[PDB]
DNA sequence: TTAAGCAATTCGTAATCATGGTCATAG
DNA sequence: CTATGACCATGATTACGAATTGC
């Protein structure tokens, strides 16, 4: 629809180009100037034109040591290494490499690993023509033949085999989303006859570019173009949609320029004639071929930078591609920027111990960038459900019906289009509100990796990139060590608690950035690790090296500076600047998203240390990891000895303090005073006192005062939070307990939060007992919503769940009769509830889908929920304040309340009536019993105040759907399984149905036909 | 039949007769006739040549827990 | 060709081991 | 018609894997 502005008057012999790049690309090419791999770079100007840039003359290489013989110091054998062996038996050694310009170069460099000296050594630099020839050469120089005139006897290892685009960016100092400049007279626009579809197309040599480091005025962001879209399909009853039978009926698109607070384009393409919508364009077609063609032409002409959505990768784009393949439309799958290239669906998997394992499809688009917001949420955030409704409530606050809204009239289709446009608008709001893209651009500028790697890869490519960028400045080469496999080492210490309930303030002192500052201030690195022999026979121990608790020796900083101290120092300053910016916000959600930014930079700095100990990885050095955790243990026991030893009764202070807890970075010391001001004063004195026994940047700091405190086990405690004194209290802290885990029911987590509220804030155990009694009583009397009963568990890799029978695996692998095409896959979460049956050996035989027990009305196992979900967390919490008469107190508060329980063949009812007063079954329909008659006005009085309260609950719920829907004049259709509103509006109809019929036992209060 | 099942499905979604997914089909036909909006005399003449069948004398979504 | 670490607590299922109610037949 | 231990049946203890959170 709307086009980019027109590039007026660029003349290359006088004017430069200044543009900001988004994507890079590799390309094997003809039309050479009179190398074959030429590079592509796509970007945008400071105004809004689209620029493609072709870069020429770059070829991959690596290094290898020159062996000590008469060969690789003699030029005849250098060019003979270039020369091929013409023998017949060298077909395995000069064919797959063959005649390639590997070349011969002599340079003086060093290896990374260890500390041998300040002296370098000769290495050979071996270029290669193509990037897809470094793999057979590696298969032909190490295990292949290297008998060539006795120049290089086998073997010499390969060093610095890295990726092509990463080697380019390490070479020329270009980072992700960078400002690039072509100077005047260096670039030719009309040298390249147009093979792509951008406006400006330059054709430059790889030594002409100028990279501007992002800082000062070069810290801006260009006006990018962002698209979001959503589709609709018309299915059958029960049957989930399939790309060979179910047509695509509506596509809806939103588009904006980045930096402007509203969109500028709003389009909706439908398949029958429709009705107009104010604010958007509407076009209609009588066939699906025209609809797919129209969308492909719009996406070529608008030419967006970024494409977003929600689950567009695994549902939307391959559905469109398969549907275009079935209907024989040849011109659809050309969505990219290159004019002669069609797109294809390709599977990929990712797995780690940090995010688990996920299997995704990818679809190829060259030039353009994809950001599915579902994958960003699934990677960064740990939530309970990952539906669009659930995250839109958590962050903002909100198939067979559609097939008859489309086979109807045109106002129904207009309603369908407004629904689809709201769906297509929600991920834009989430992208701009959560500060996604600004943090992605800052991550790519601090680490130096492209913008497509932050959605596909892990935390290794970034630390490899930063280490290579720091390695070119002193002249070192990296080695290739690979081992399967070493052993584990010893991790962190935890101090033994003094368990219980405390009501005198405890002050928390901890170290900030512990492991990066250990690695900084004792000069630990790959490049300064001293081997056990190379100290000998030199004897200089003092101020030349140090010794660690695991046992290594490491050189002092008066000889070398390591590489990991400098990378860590850069990351630490970036996080410090993020916190300094975060210290001046007032909005809460903005404060937590800047907390998210600084959390991400601290995770990056700690993954630098975790790179060293990963024995399945790219470069492990477990000696360093052992030295780190040994220093950690030594320093925390130093802290505990010092804190408990100095402030004592004989040293003039009030009370000798005693440490109650410590977990590898923090110390919770109990001081003795019950005044929060005096505890805060002594705690600040203690933190600042103890910090002066270390190198720098090692510092201990005061952080909080808990008052009161509740310690249950290791990694399980709770307390109340004081930041200042006249800032009285902030909130609770629930570390580890049953209120922050997601393996349980909402009922149990709510009861634990409410019990700690009534028990820690108001200090009333009697209201707490009465609360827990009411929860258990309302459980047994069958008046608890089934939202509070839903359990969710993650469906991981299928073989570990083959090894032992679980409940959620049994529910998932059991398909439905309605739909063998929508079922949980690997990596998602399965929700279930437990119904009552008589198979007590197996709780995996009583699990059912919440919607299935909704539509089929199966009962609930109240004894399962009473003794297996609720009871034992309560016995954790309520015991330490009292004795074991407290277990008997809650099991007796159960006992007064356990005696109140509410209740094929089911069709053959008799429906025996019963007396309302004393429950005696009898013949006739009158409500009262003959012995309980003198008391009937009171029994009518009783239960009409129950009908009165059910009437008041019907009306508050069924008009809330009208305000959440938007309209007051049309029907509600919302079966949202993540809304408590749904199925709480279903049971009050039946409560009212039952309670209205019980009062017609009594006669009518008058006539009605008068 | 199979042509009489689309006439009723077309009467059920025309907005000028009312917002009807809680009641029967013949009750909505007589409600519009009282106010006399314009009920057509064909959605009546198939609700008379049938008995109490639940796929003629019921709204489209008379399943569906809404 | 691809993947940052360790410590600790909780719950469910099958298997191992203890103990009583019938029973079957020798006295 | 009546003792005795062999036989079936039901409940208490231990072991280990899976899931998830704290540093
Ligand atoms: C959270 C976390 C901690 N650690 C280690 C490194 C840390 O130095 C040590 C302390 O944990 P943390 O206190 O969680 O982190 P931190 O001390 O480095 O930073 P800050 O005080 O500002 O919050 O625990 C990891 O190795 N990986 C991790 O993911
Ligand atoms: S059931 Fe009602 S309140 Fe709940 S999400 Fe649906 S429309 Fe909104
Ligand atoms: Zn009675």
């Amino acid at each position: 629809r709307w086009l980019r502005p027109t590039p007026p008057a660029l003349d290359p012999q006088t004017e430069p180009l200044i543009f900001q790049q988004l994507e890079i690309d590799h390309y094997v090419g003809p039309a050479q100037p009179v190398s074959v791999p030429v590079l592509r770079a796509f970007g945008v100007t400071d105004e809004g034109f689209s620029v493609c840039c072709h870069i020429h003359g770059f070829a991959p290489y690596f290094y290898t040591p020159a062996p000590p013989g008469f060969g690789p110091e003699h030029m005849g054998d250098l060019q003979r290494e270039l020369n091929l062996a013409i023998s017949r038996d060298s077909r395995g050694g000069r064919e797959l490499t063959g005649p390639a310009v590997l070349a011969v170069e002599l340079c003086s460099r060093e290896s990374m690993f260890g500390y041998h000296g300040h002296g370098p050594s000769p290495f050979l630099r071996i270029t290669v023509a193509l990037p897809r020839l470094v793999a057979p050469a590696r298969r032909l120089l190490e295990q292949g033949i290297r008998v060539a005139g006795l120049g290089t006897p086998s073997f010499a290892p390969y060093e610095a085999n890295v990726d092509f685009e990463i080697r380019f960016m390490v070479d020329t100092d270009i980072v992700g989303c960078n400002w690039l400049e072509l100077p005047a007279g260096k670039y030719a626009l009309r040298l390249k006859e147009k093979a792509t579809q951008c406006q400006l197309e330059a054709d430059v040599l790889w030594s002409d570019v100028v990279s501007h480091p992002p800082e000062g005025p070069w810290q801006r962001i260009a006006p990018l173009r962002v698209l979001s879209f959503d589709i609709e399909c018309a299915g059958r009853k029960g049957i989930f949609p399939e790309p060979e039978r179910d047509p695509v009926i509506q596509i809806c698109s939103l588009g904006l320029r980045w930096g402007e607070p509203e969109p500028f384009l709003r389009l909706a393409l439908t398949l029958r004639p429709c009705a107009p919508i104010l604010g958007a364009k509407v076009q209609s077609y009588e066939k699906e071929e025209d609809l797919l063609q129209a969308w492909s032409t719009f996406i070529r002409i608008m030419d967006p930078d970024v494409i977003t959505g929600y689950n567009i990768q695994n549902f939307d784009l391959p559905y469109l591609i398969s549907r275009a393949q079935t209907l024989k439309v040849q011109t659809f799958p050309f969505l990219g920027r290159v004019a002669g290239l069609c797109s294809n669906i390709r599977d990929s998997s990712f797995q780690s111990k940090q995010t688990g394992r996920r299997d995704t499809k990818v679809v190829s688009m060259v030039g353009r960038v994809q950001m599915d917001m579902l994958q960003v949420l699934l990677r960064e955030y740990k939530l309970r459900s990952y539906t669009l409704n659930a995250v839109s409530f958590h962050f903002l606050g909100e198939h067979s019906i559609i097939t008859d809204l489309q086979n109807g009239n045109d106002q129904t289709r207009r309603r369908l289009a407004v629904y689809c446009l709201k769906d297509a608008y929600l991920p834009l709001r989430l992208l701009e509100r959560l500060m996604v893209l600004v943090n992605a651009v800052e991550m790519a500028r601090v680490t130096g990796v492209p913008l497509s790697y932050l959605l596909s890869r892990g935390q290794q490519v970034k630390v490899v990139s930063q280490l290579l960028r720091q390695a070119m400045h002193e002249g070192l080469l990296m080695p290739v060590v690979k081992s399967e496999g070493g052993e584990d080492y010893t991790g962190a210490t935890v101090i033994e608690p003094l368990k219980g309930y405390y009501d005198v303030p405890i002050a928390t002192l901890d170290f900030s950035s512990l492991y990066p500052s250990i690695m900084m201030a004792h000069n630990l690195c790959y490049t300064t690790l001293l081997r056990p022999g190379t100290a000998q026979k030199l004897g200089l121990t003092e101020d030349q090296f140090i010794r660690t608790p695991t046992g290594d020796e490491f050189v002092k900083t008066s000889v070398r500076k390591g590489l990991l101290p400098q990378i860590l120092e850069n990351l630490l300053s970036a996080r410090k600047r993020a916190k300094a910016e975060l210290a001046k916000e007032t909005d809460p959600l903005r404060r937590q998203v800047l907390d998210g930014r600084q959390l991400a930079l601290k995770v990056s700095a700690n993954s630098v240390y975790g790179f060293t100990g990963a024995q399945v990885g790219k470069l492990p050095c477990l000696e360093i990891s052992q030295s780190v955790t040994g220093f950690g243990r030594q320093m925390i026991e130093k802290t505990k000895q010092l804190v408990e030893s100095k402030y004592t009764v004989e040293n003039g202070y009030s009370t000798s303090a005693k440490v109650v807890y410590g977990d590898t970075d923090s110390v919770m010391c109990r001081f003795g005073v019950s005044s929060v001001a005096e505890a805060m004063a002594l705690g600040r004195e203690a933190a600042d006192w103890v910090s002066g026994h270390f190198p720098s940047p090692i510092r201990l700091e005061f952080e909080k005062v808990y008052f009161p405190y509740l310690l249950i086990s290791k990694k399980r405690y709770a307390g109340l939070l004081f930041s200042s004194r006249p800032d009285a209290h902030d909130r609770m802290d629930c570390k580890g307990l049953e209120a922050v885990r997601r393996d349980n029911c909402p009922l149990v987590a709510n009861l634990v939060t409410a019990s700690l509220r009534r028990l820690l804030i108001d200090r009333d155990p009697e209201g707490a007992v009465a609360h827990a009694q009411d929860v258990i009583s309302d459980l047994l009397c069958n008046r608890i919503d089934i939202s509070q009963l839903v359990i969710t568990k993650e469906l991981t890799r299928a073989a570990s769940d083959y090894a032992g029978k679980q409940a959620h695996v049994e529910l998932a692998e059991r398909m439905r009769k309605r739909d063998p095409g929508s079922a949980p896959s690997l990596g998602d979460r399965v929700p279930y509830v437990i119904i009552s049956a008589a198979k007590g050996v197996a709780a995996y035989m009583k699990s059912e889908d919440p919607l299935f027990v909704l539509e089929h009305s199966l009962p609930i196992d109240t004894q399962y929920y009473l003794e297996q979900q609720l009871a034992k967390p309560l016995l954790r919490i309520f015991e330490p304040i009292l004795g074991e008469g407290r277990a008997e107190a809650v099991l007796l508060r159960g006992d007064h309340t356990r005696c109140k329980t509410v209740l094929g063949l089911l069709a053959f009812a008799k429906r025996r009536n019963c007396c309302i007063g004393c429950r005696t079954v009898l013949s006739h329909q009158g409500a009262v019993c003959e012995f309980c008659q003198p008391r009937e006005s009171e029994l009518y009085q009783k239960e009409v105040s129950h009908l009165n309260a059910l009437e008041e609950r019907f009306s508050r719920l069924w008009t809330q759907c009208q305000r959440c829907q938007g309209s007051l004049h049309e029907d509600v259709i919302c079966t949202s399984r993540d809304c408590p509103i749904f199925y709480m509006r279903k049971k009050v109809r039946k409560d009212l149905e039952d309670q209205e019929q019980l009062l017609r036992r009594f006669g009518p209060p008058g006539p009605e036909a008068w | 039949e199979e042509a009489e099942l689309e006439l009723l499905r077309q009467f059920d979604l025309a907005w000028q007769y009312g917002p009807c997914t809680g009641i029967t089909r013949l009750q909505r036909w007589c409600r519009a006739k009282q106010m006399g909006l314009e009920p057509p005399p064909e959605v009546w003449q198939v609700l008379k040549t049938h008995p109490g069948d639940p796929r003629f004398q019921c709204s489209l979504w008379h399943l569906y827990p809404l």
